[PDB]
């Protein structure tokens, strides 16, 4: 493979991103945007597009390599090894799971409902 | 003082005992801000010391099970900023019209579980609804859940 | 502390609660063999969910029915098991209140009263006609009750916050009476759900499926020229019910005791009786102010039909409102755990040393 | 919780082998002394459980739990409903289960030795 | 009008008091700025003093070692160390 | 009652110009507090960092040369970009 060529292939699965980056070392560091902005309310922050690296976001942008991992956000930073980031990927597929993490802004909102209007009444 | 179902509590305890098959009772503070940004919150290093100045006066690292449960409790218990509350009218409106309608309403109402009936449904869109207009804006969501 | 006898549901919740913390089935179980059996028999008692779950080595009664602590026994294991299981706490630290129905005579009304001081540590104590608080929830001061699906099928005129004692009665019908009418019309229509589990599914069905007609006779013919109106229903066992005129004919039975064979006028005539016993100006205050209440308002459709029915009776002057509370099948204990909030209420109360000369003959009073 | 659980066994142990009648008499007797020798070994033995058994096994097991910091075994639990959900709840009803049984065992053991030994004068 | 007005009574009395909270907030506020910047200008001074210290070799050798010792806590700048010396990794290896 | 209400209606607008006013003051100050506590980091962080720096007192000087010049007035990605 080739870096341009796999950026232009677009492919997106963290997974497959970090078995790319491990396979391929030649082809260096890789730096990746999400595809929704957070502002959306079906942001993911766990899909996202890797980038010719101008293209990011100034403000909040990740990066990995086949040595570590690391995130950036408004001047500060945070470093990872890659293997805390993959594991931190697998929990989030299972606590996605969780009946009320994958529910829990619809929980505490409508449980609001109910509480402000029986205690008005 | 807040309180969470004990469904939600076993809940938790899933995704505590998950959270790390080793079977202590006790987890990383770190993977507590983990679990916290999974949810969808990053809080910062002032909210992480603040966190941890709670769980661990002896410095374990660790939360036991009751710790892990009171902060997440607290932390579901605030107000959010508008972007929440917009997400939130979101998945509550998919007629996207910016209008909980009554089939809004109960959809979301079959999607959580709770049985509650037609007329309790029907009751707190019209005192949601803060103009009366038909049902609840989101400005009417607003102006209700603000208060 | 909040306390409910409620004999469709029972109920408990600290004073001042959005909601009773505790829900439990108005039960309590003996072993059914007398000797134990095994050793889950350590206690001969079984309060509540503890007789749903384990009927079948047990003895099954509502211990209550009607206008009356029934079997004292009984019921102070129900209270126990209320505080220390339910309650989850030893109550002396806060008053309590608890519930009775109407015109439970005084003999009863004492005999409680001592039950529970002597049995139960207290620091003071008050037991309130469930009429008079589930008003409260109301609003009104001056209101008349009907309640049904929790007890007994009561009617109960208020002025200014009390009864006209003059004008109690009863309407001799319960859940049971709804339930026994829907298995009726089931085997006529050859479902024949009887069975306890099927008595139990029928009361779901009752409880959610149930519709008042607005005009019977109209919504009957409606409904058997046009199968349209009747409505499918899955059992737990996969089958599809249909259910059509029975949803309105099982609450029709209020209307038509006759329905259920008893001959009585309907609540709505019944009512119409009890508002005229009162003062005439009551009685415009009650025409203004009706409040219905338990499990068997809680369906759609009663409370319009009621009202046409009450303005059909009601003289062409009345101004005519049906109150409904959403959750009128608790409205007792709303009214009950709101009052027992108020610190101005803790006067209200009777207590240890007021208790002993006075309190046998002050709370006898002060429960009017 | 080892220690613990092993410390209380062997107060059933002994427990085990004890009695709770009297099924050993060395000659004939006349029925009052029947009636004093078996009523004070009942008390003898209630004395023994009550106070000496269940004091001597709480305290123990205290003292073997006492440093078993926070987890799930936590001595100073705060909530019924964490309790409930702990594994301590569930390791202390296995105790009531095994003090139980033994208990039961004791149980047997005497009623059916002492019947034997009216059973080997009356057969 | 009656119920209007004192409605409106006791809620600018309310607004009163809410405003006199904010009023002292902000006073501890301008307080809490000022003392900042008192020592900005401690730290400015010490720096021209020590800059004034430093044409002896043995001056500034006090004078670092003083203002180590008044200034330096471990603080954030041990895990600074740390994750500096891991984006010096990054760094090396993309720049090479 | 009409002039009671007009009175009242006019004192609490008034009072809300007041806390308005307020919280643009407590804004102020929190951009005064905010740029005082990031220069505290700066400074705090560059004595560390000199004191971190080579004690050959050569390198001191210079080190203590480079602080005078910028405070009488990150840095590697930018240089990637």
């Amino acid at each position: 493979h080739d870096r341009e060529e796999v950026i232009k292939a677009n492919i997106r699965d963290p997974l497959q991103i970090i078995k790319i980056v491990h396979e391929n070392e030649h082809l260096g560091f890789l730096y990746m945007i999400s595809a929704v902005p957070k502002s959306s309310i079906e942001y993911d922050t766990y899909n996202l597009k890797v980038v010719s690296y101008e293209n990011i976001n100034k403000n909040d942008y990740y990066t990995i390599s086949k040595d570590a991992v690391t995130h950036v956000y408004n001047d500060d930073i945070e470093y990872i090894e890659i293997e805390r980031w993959e594991q931190e990927y697998l929990y989030h597929r299972e606590l996605t799971k969780i009946p009320i993490f994958a529910l829990f802004r619809k929980w505490k909102a409508f449980s609001v409902w109910r509480k402000n209007v029986r205690s008005k009444k | 003082k807040p309180e969470l179902t004990e469904d939600q509590k076993q809940e938790i305890r899933e995704a505590f005992d998950l959270f790390d098959a080793d079977g202590t009772g006790t987890i990383d503070i770190k993977e507590l801000k983990v679990a916290m940004r999974a949810l969808g919150f990053e809080p910062k290093k002032e909210e992480i010391k603040k966190m941890i100045s709670e769980i661990d006066k002896e410095g374990t690292g660790k939360m036991n099970f009751s710790d892990f449960l009171t902060v997440m409790t607290q932390k579901m218990s605030e107000k959010d900023t508008k972007e929440e509350i917009l997400k939130a009218f979101k998945l509550f409106d998919d007629d996207e019209t910016g209008k909980i309608s009554f089939k809004n309403l109960k959809r979301v109402a079959k999607e959580l579980g709770e049985n509650l009936t037609d007329e309790e449904l029907q009751e707190m869109i019209d005192e949601a609804d803060r103009d009366g207009d038909g049902e609840v804006n989101e400005q009417e969501f607003l102006r209700i859940m603000k208060k | 502390l909040v306390c409910d006898n409620g004999s469709g549901l029972c109920k408990a919740g600290f004073a001042g609660d959005d909601a009773p913390r505790a829900v439990f089935p108005s039960i309590v179980g003996r072993p059914r063999h007398q000797g134990v059996m095994v050793g889950m028999g350590q206690k001969d008692s079984y309060v509540g969910d503890e007789a749903q779950s384990k009927r079948g080595i047990l003895t099954l009664k509502y211990p209550i029915e009607h206008g009356i602590i029934t079997n004292w026994d009984d019921m102070e294991k129900i209270w126990h098991h209320s505080f220390y299981n339910e309650l989850r706490v030893a109550p002396e630290e806060h008053p309590t209140l608890l519930t009775e129905a109407p015109l439970n005579p005084k003999a009863n009304r004492e005999k409680m009263t001592q039950i529970m001081f002597e049995t139960f540590n207290v620091p003071a104590m008050y037991v309130a006609i469930q009429a008079v608080l589930s008003l409260y929830a109301s609003g009104r001061t001056t209101g008349i009750v009907l309640d049904s699906g929790d007890g007994v099928t009561h009617n109960v005129p208020i002025y200014e916050g009390y009864a006209l004692p003059h004008a109690i009665m009863r309407l001799d019908l319960a859940g049971r009476d709804l339930t026994d009418y829907l298995m009726k019309i089931l085997t006529e229509r050859g479902y024949s759900f009887v069975t306890t589990a099927e008595r139990e599914i029928v009361r779901d069905i009752k409880e959610k499926l149930c519709y008042v007609a607005l005009d019977f006779e109209n919504e009957m013919a409606t409904a058997a020229s046009s199968s349209s109106l009747e409505k499918s229903y899955e059992l737990p066992d996969g089958q599809v019910i249909t259910i059509g005129n029975e949803r309105f004919r099982c609450p029709e039975t209020l209307f038509q005791p006759s329905f259920i064979g008893m001959e009585s006028a309907g609540i709505h005539e019944t009512t119409y009786n009890s508002i005229m016993k009162c003062d005439i100006d009551i009685r415009k205050d009650l025409y203004a102010n009706n409040v219905l209440s338990g499990g068997t308002t809680m369906y759609p459709g009663i409370a319009d039909r009621m009202q046409k029915e009450i303005t059909a009776l009601a003289p062409s002057t009345m101004k005519i409102k049906i109150i409904a509370p959403p959750e009128r099948k608790y409205s007792v204990w709303i009214g009950g755990s709101i009052l027992a909030s108020l610190s101005t209420f803790q006067q209200m109360w009777i207590s240890k040393q007021e208790y002993d000369e006075a309190g046998p003959s002050i709370v006898h009073r002060k429960c009017f | 919780v080892i220690t613990a659980l092993s410390k209380v066994r062997a107060e059933c142990n002994k427990v085990t082998s004890m009695s709770l009648f009297h099924s050993s008499l060395s000659k004939y007797s006349r029925l009052e002394e029947f009636e004093q020798i078996q009523s004070q070994t009942f008390s003898q033995v209630q004395m023994f459980l009550k106070d000496s058994w269940i004091s001597t096994l709480k305290v123990a097991m205290r003292g073997s739990l006492r440093d078993m910091s926070k987890g799930w075994y936590n001595l100073y639990e705060t909530n019924w409903e964490v309790y409930l959900m702990s594994k301590l709840r569930k390791l202390m009803e296995l105790i009531k289960y095994m003090l139980q049984d033994t208990l039961r065992f004791l149980v047997q053991d005497s009623l059916g030795s002492f019947t034997q030994f009216i059973g080997d004068a009356c057969c | 009008f009656h119920k209007q007005n004192t409605q409106l009574e006791l809620n600018i009395t309310e607004l009163l008091q809410k405003l006199r909270a904010t009023d002292q907030e902000m006073r501890k506020e301008q307080q809490k700025e000022r003392d900042l910047e008192a020592l900005v200008r401690r730290f400015k001074t010490d720096l021209h003093n020590c800059v004034a210290y430093i044409q002896e070799p043995g001056l500034l050798k006090e004078k670092i070692r003083g203002l180590f010792e008044k200034y330096v806590q471990r603080a954030d700048m041990v895990e600074i160390a740390g994750l500096n010396s891991d984006l010096q990794q990054e760094y090396a290896r993309q720049r090479e």
